[PDB]
């Protein structure tokens, strides 16, 4: 006898449903930050399903990361095929969103858009040309293929990071640097953690457990979100605001720090620029150059306590380092060149309070008072509990106890996101922060810090990006910021009147003094727009400005896609791209430090080819088009730079040697100090940490957290003051009235009653997955807009009817969900689904300008100068406002 | 029908449960992908309060009451949710106007009332509560099945319906006061959660655990003193059954939710209650909660002090093998 149970014979059945011949590597290349390792299972040629590989090797007492995977994840082959797939390239026939198509060979839909690519440089310019392709740390090689065919072309890129409103806008302004944060098993090092407009429950999924286990081994969390979110339910406090209001919460924290002397003398004194000798005539930071002859307008003071004299200190932006090492890209300048123990404070003892004269070039003798002096001063004043409780809403006493415990526990962590990002002051809002955590000193520290949390931003490989999309450099390659040329192209009304904040003339000011880019050059209209990765126009703030007056500027819309976005619907050529289980690429994010990866389970299903080579393929066809169209050699004077297009295909591989997928994806890990050594048969294998990281050093078993090169090796920041610098004493910032962390009230110019909320939700990956059968399953159907009961009620609005929401910038209809949890005042529509989904008009962006922030468009102030995705104008949209009513023409029953 | 030699125990930390459906998902697209499967979530995780899937399933009946097998309902199709449809193709594809509706008319579906709850702001509360098969010590549909279709597995104590057996009869389906055995309208018979046996064989943890983001999921057999469903059921004794007066002696167990922020009064400060309700958790898992949640309390405020916590170490699971059965596959 086999041994065998009386059933056992029968329950193959069931076993042969868990079988497979082959398991291979796969990743999802969207925009989720999870960059979650997973396994793909296939039989007979089909692939099965696929599950977490819970690979990542486990760090030394605290929680693994594994598994990490989501909802959308483990259905990830639904895209292989679902009803959605672009299966044939597709040329349109209809109007420009009617999905009426025709398929064509690549070779007709190629030589069509190769075509109409070197007309546009013969006829109007290069610049006329785009590529919108965003977060290379998703798919870098994806994402360099568009990039580089862009950069041999000579047309221009986009930005990402700011147009998405993710760009932590007030830590490039604090710390000068793009950005940068802990990974999330670093959470579990904190004993106190505010999720502040964060939700991670829905938008953390893989990386959510840290937060429960850091509570039950001890530490205490709060969140601070105006609705009840999923994320609050397992929270030690909630602190519910009104939208927008965050930034009086936190000044008044600081107040209450301040005041009740709760901070870190030693570390303000030596990491800010709160003891800098600030002019009281002026307002200016004294300089070197108003006290001695040929002095430095970069080079600061502060007045050394111990010895009664001012003091110029280490590491401004004029003064340099001795060894001048290469710029880096997320750095505002190469502050690492400076010697360790650089600022250290050494005996120094920088006074932070006082008011002291010093005597200036012309002999006159001014008052100069140190930053915090002027900080404190109107904190006590403006910036008391009691005030900020009324602004708020929030009881002056949970201010208050809220201050206490965020100083007195150490170490103690703030987690922000989109919901304290995404506002037109979100830069003001995060240096409060910033101050927040600087005054507690815990920047540096393991579980503490600013931590910003958003999308996919962050490949640590970056060099090795920029080697492989920008081969002859990132100074010789175009880019728009994606912001401005949304705004500008698609000539938006943001309803903001001039004579409150004169938008137009700072703009303009900004573009006409070289601060700011404005593509095409010489007011030429775009005139041709690649889109892929990115489901651009279905995300696009101001989206009807967009496809009223923008879409129909462009002469040539691709896209290149694995299914049939809302953009792609809207284009004139949509070309199929293998599916991430029938490609090979790389898949990073800042969350955690491995680097993941997919691999081709199968070979790219009907015509669909990978987007490495489908830009290798129209490489060749503009090669044969520039020799029809006797074009093959132009000079790009911008870059002094004479293009040649008949060996772009040579220009995209290196003479071949990148012609394979694999290769592309080597040279990125080859080109970069974190990951020379990786190999992508070692990626195939297990994921691999990264072996170095940005702004800290990397230490086997331990979490990175940023900034330590500056904190605990005392290299300068490579801000204007080389401090964390919390005075901004530049001409717009006191026009808007920020030179200071202060409270900025939210932008009231949309003239309706209910603020709209647009998070993002557990069920979809932005609009990737909105669409999937399964996930709508799982919710009403279709997209949803949340309402309090409080205003439901008084409009006849009932759970699941159907709601206009409208403004001046447009309208949509959606269903309603009344939930308790909502705050009354305000509505809140999961961000952007599919144009073509269960909405009667519209979707969320129908109801969003775009809308400019002054302070962003500042390109000639130390660290704030114009880089792509380092700084520039975010496109926030959480200011918005709108009504809503009971939609009446289908009002069906409830059973 | 004769107690089996080892019983595979499942636990669900409830201060754990991110509500991310993943677990959903991963059993959906293992085990029902099938012909008439489309409605049948044998893994499936619901808000609480709540009507959960399908509708009003806690009274629908069935169990026993004094030892004497209950005859319940049999839930109709629209409690289940009609599962949506959509027709992309011709919007997409083939030139139709008109948005890819759902059909039909959304009334109702699994997951219906997510994230509503209960209680009016600023003191609304929900938390989630995944559920399955409990592959009961009593299962009262194996008892029910006029056909002996329904065996409990002697290595393991998995209930399995046997699918060449079942003749249709729906006994089982009036009879499990879970409501989770589902009659398949296409094939004729009923299909439920098998305890990924077919995983559990090769020593993997079934997919519900091992796929389990929010590290809220444990599973072993009760008997291995070593275990973490040994250490909470028995040792620590935190983790309690699901509507233990159904009288079927579930063997998924769910520790209670200790995490969660206070009541808010009137002026804004706090109360020392929680927000979710005592009486709500006593409704799901009877009078010993009361003492659980302060054995929690009590063993998490040790580590808030610095101190050691062997109970809060298990819950928290730095490695998921302190947890399961090897997760790895
Ligand atoms: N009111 C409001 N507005 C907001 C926001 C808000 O909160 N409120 N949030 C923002 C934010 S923060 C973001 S990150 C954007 O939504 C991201 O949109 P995105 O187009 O990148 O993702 P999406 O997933 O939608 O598109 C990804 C596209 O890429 C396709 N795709 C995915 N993988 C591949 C691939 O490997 N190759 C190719 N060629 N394509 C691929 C995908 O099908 C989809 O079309 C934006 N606006
Ligand atoms: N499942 C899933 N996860 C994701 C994404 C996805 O699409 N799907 N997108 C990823 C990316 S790219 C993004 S940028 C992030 C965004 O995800 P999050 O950073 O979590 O940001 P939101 O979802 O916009 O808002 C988070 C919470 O802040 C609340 N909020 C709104 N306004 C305010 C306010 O004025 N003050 C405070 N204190 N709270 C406010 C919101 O209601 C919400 O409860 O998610 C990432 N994670
Ligand atoms: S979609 Fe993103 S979060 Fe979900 S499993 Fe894939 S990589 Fe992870
Ligand atoms: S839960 Fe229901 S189906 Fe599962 S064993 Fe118990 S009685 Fe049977
Ligand atoms: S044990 Fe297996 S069959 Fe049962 S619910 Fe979990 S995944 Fe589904
Ligand atoms: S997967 Fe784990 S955390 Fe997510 S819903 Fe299921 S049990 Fe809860
Ligand atoms: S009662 Fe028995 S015959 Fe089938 S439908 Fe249920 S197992
Ligand atoms: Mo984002
Ligand atoms: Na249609």
């Amino acid at each position: 006898i086999s041994g065998a149970f009386e059933y056992s014979g029968w329950e193959n059945f069931h076993r042969t449903q868990w079988s497979w011949d082959k398991k291979t590597r796969g990743a999802h290349l969207v925009n989720c930050t999870g960059a979650c390792p997973h396994f793909v299972y296939s039989k007979d040629g089909v692939v099965m399903r696929e599950e977490q590989s819970k690979d990542i090797a486990p760090m030394p007492n605290i929680p693994e990361y594994n598994p990490r995977g989501c909802n959308k994840g483990e259905c990830g082959h639904d895209y292989m095929y679902g009803p959605h797939r672009i299966k044939y390239p597709l040329i349109r026939v209809g109007e420009r969103g009617e999905g009426k198509w025709r398929r064509a060979t690549w070779e007709e839909a190629l030589d069509m858009i190769a075509d109409k690519c070197v007309d546009t440089i013969k006829n109007h310019a290069p610049d006329c040309i785009s590529v919108y392709s965003p977060v290379p740390a998703v798919s870098p090689v994806s994402f360099s293929a568009g990039h580089r065919f862009a950069h041999y072309i000579g047309a221009h890129a986009h930005t990402f990071y700011d147009w998405y409103g993710d760009h932590p806008t007030g830590q490039t302004q604090t710390c000068g640097v793009q950005g940068d944060t802990c990974e999330t098993a670093d959470w579990f090092n904190s004993k106190y953690i505010i999720l502040w407009g964060s939700n991670p429950t829905q938008t953390r999924i893989p990386d959510a457990h840290f937060l429960s286990e850091a509570q039950l081994n001890g530490a205490k969390i709060v969140s601070i979100s105006p609705d009840y979110n999923s994320s609050t339910i397992k929270v030690d406090k909630w602190i519910h605001p009104q939208p927008g209001t965050d930034g009086a919460l936190a000044m008044a924290m600081a107040h209450v720090i301040i005041k009740e002397k709760l901070y870190d003398a030693h570390s303000l004194k030596e990491q800010t620029d709160l003891s800098y000798l600030v002019r009281s005539d002026t307002k200016r930071f004294l300089r070197e150059a108003d006290v001695v002859a040929g002095g430095s307008k970069d080079k600061f003071y502060f007045w050394n306590a111990k010895t009664g004299k001012p003091v110029i200190p280490k590491g401004s932006w004029g003064d340099q380092p001795e060894k001048k090492g290469s710029p880096v890209g997320f750095l505002g300048r190469n502050t690492f060149a400076f010697p360790k123990g650089y600022i250290d404070l050494g005996d120094l003892d920088p006074a932070l309070e006082g008011k002291f004269n010093m005597q200036l070039l012309d002999g006159k003798t001014v008052e100069v008072r140190p930053v915090f002096e002027i900080l404190k001063s109107r904190l006590m004043a403006d910036n008391t509990p009691e005030k900020a409780a009324k602004i708020t809403g929030v009881t002056a006493k949970a201010i208050t106890e809220l201050a206490r415990e965020f100083a007195t526990a150490k170490p103690s962590m703030i987690i922000c996101g989109g919901g304290t990002q995404h506002w037109y002051y979100s830069d003001v809002l995060l240096r409060a922060m910033h101050l927040l955590t600087a005054l507690t000193g815990t920047e540096g520290t393991n579980g503490g810090g600013m931590n910003h949390y958003i999308g996919q931003w962050k490949p640590a490989f970056v060099a090795g990006l920029v080697a492989l999309a920008f081969p002859e450099g990132v100074n010789k390659q175009r880019f728009c910021q994606t912001t401005i040329w949304t705004y500008i192209h698609a000539e938006v009304n943001d309803e903001i009147i001039s004579s409150d904040i004169d938008t137009e003339k700072y703009l303009r000011d900004s573009i006409t003094t070289g601060q700011m880019p404005n593509m095409p050059e010489q007011g030429r209209d775009p005139k041709v727009f690649f889109v892929y990765r990115g489901n651009w126009l279905n995300q696009a703030k101001g989206q009807k400005y967009v496809l009223e007056n923008l879409w129909p500027k462009l002469e040539l819309i691709v896209d290149i896609n694995i299914r049939m976005d809302s953009t792609a619907l809207y284009s004139d050529v949509v070309l199929p791209s293998a599916h991430w289980y029938e490609k090979l690429d790389l898949n990073v994010t800042s969350e955690h430090s491995y680097i993941n990866m997919t691999e081709p389970a199968i070979k790219p299903m009907w015509e669909s080819k990978t987007d490495w080579q489908i830009f290798l393929a129209l490489a060749k066809r503009v090669e044969m088009a520039a020799k029809r169209k006797k074009y093959e050699k132009f000079n790009d004077e911008k870059f002094k730079w004479v293009r040649d297009l008949s060996n772009l295909w040579n220009q995209m591989t290196m003479d071949g040697k990148l012609a394979e997928d694999e290769a592309a994806a080597q040279y990125i890990l080859d080109n970069a100090p974190q990951s020379k050594g990786i190999t992508i048969q070692m990626l195939r294998e297990k994921p691999q940490r990264f072996k170095s990281n940005w702004t800290s050093p990397l230490k086997e078993g331990v979490p990175y957290t940023p900034f330590q090169y500056f904190v605990v090796d005392k290299k300068p920041w490579p801000t204007l003051t080389g401090r964390q610098q919390f005075y901004l004493d530049h001409d717009t910032f006191f026009d808007m009235g920020v030179e200071l962390p202060t409270y900025k009230a939210p932008i009231d110019a949309d003239k309706y009653p209910f603020r709209f909320n647009s998070p993002h939700s557990r069920h979809s990956v932005h609009s990737t997955f909105k669409d999937n059968v399964l996930m709508l399953r799982l919710q009403r159907g279709g997209p949803s807009i949340e309402m309090s009961p409080l205003d439901a009620k008084p409009l006849g609005i009932k759970d699941n009817d159907w709601v206009e929401a409208w403004n001046n910038h447009g309208k949509v209809i959606c269903r309603v969900k009344i939930r308790n949890g909502e705050q009354r005042g305000r509505v809140s529509m999961w961000h952007c689904p599919e144009l073509y989904m269960d909405l009667l008009t519209g979707g969320s962006q129908s109801v969003c300008p775009v809308r400019i922030n002054p302070t962003n468009l500042v390109g000639n102030y130390g660290h704030l100068f114009f880089r792509p995705n380092y700084y520039g104008p975010a496109g926030s949209q959480r200011d918005v406002r709108v009504n809503v009513k009971r939609y009446i023409g289908a009002t069906p029953i409830s059973f | 029908m004769k107690a089996p030699r080892r019983q595979l125990t499942y636990v669900t930390d409830l201060n754990k449960c991110i509500g991310c459906q993943t677990c959903t998902v991963a059993c959906k697209k293992l085990w029902t992908t099938g012909p008439g499967q489309d409605f049948m979530y044998w893994r499936n995780v619901e808000t609480a309060p709540g009507l959960g899937y399908p509708r009003n399933w806690q009274t629908k009946g069935g169990g026993y009451k004094n030892g004497e097998l209950q005859k319940g309902k049999i839930p109709p199709m629209i409690d289940y949710g009609i599962p949506f449809e959509f027709d992309y193709a011709g919007r997409l594809f083939e030139g139709k106007p008109g948005r890819v509706r759902p059909s039909p008319t959304p009334r109702s579906a699994p997951n219906w009332d997510e994230d509503q709850g209960a209680g009016e702001y600023p003191n609304n509360s929900f938390f989630y509560l995944p559920r399955m098969c409990n592959h009961c010590t009593k299962p009262a549909c194996l008892e029910a099945c006029p056909n002996e279709a329904i065996y409990k597995r002697e290595q393991d104590g998995i209930v399995v319906i046997h699918q060449d057996k079942c003749k249709g009869a729906q006994a089982c389906v009036q009879s499990c006061p879970y409501a989770k055995p589902y009659f398949n309208p296409l094939t004729n018979k009923a299909n439920k959660c098998i305890g990924c046996f077919p995983r559990i064989e090769q020593g993997v943890a079934p997919a519900c655990v091992a796929q389990c983001v929010g590290r809220a999921m444990h599973v072993g057999f009760v008997d291995d003193v070593n275990s973490s469903v040994y250490k909470l059921i028995k040792q620590y004794k935190v983790a309690l059954p699901l509507h233990p007066e159904f009288g079927t002696e579930p063997n998924v167990f769910y520790v209670p939710p200790v995490l969660g922020p206070r009541i808010e009064m009137a002026n804004g400060e706090p109360s020392t209650d929680p927000k979710i309700p005592l009486a709500q958790l006593e409704g799901l898992f009877g009078k010993q909660v009361r003492d659980v949640l302060a054995i929690l309390q009590s063993e998490r405020e040790k580590k808030m002090k610095g101190l050691a916590s062997d109970l809060m170490d298990v819950l928290i699971g730095r490695r998921s093998t302190d947890m399961m059965i090897s997760p790895l596959t």
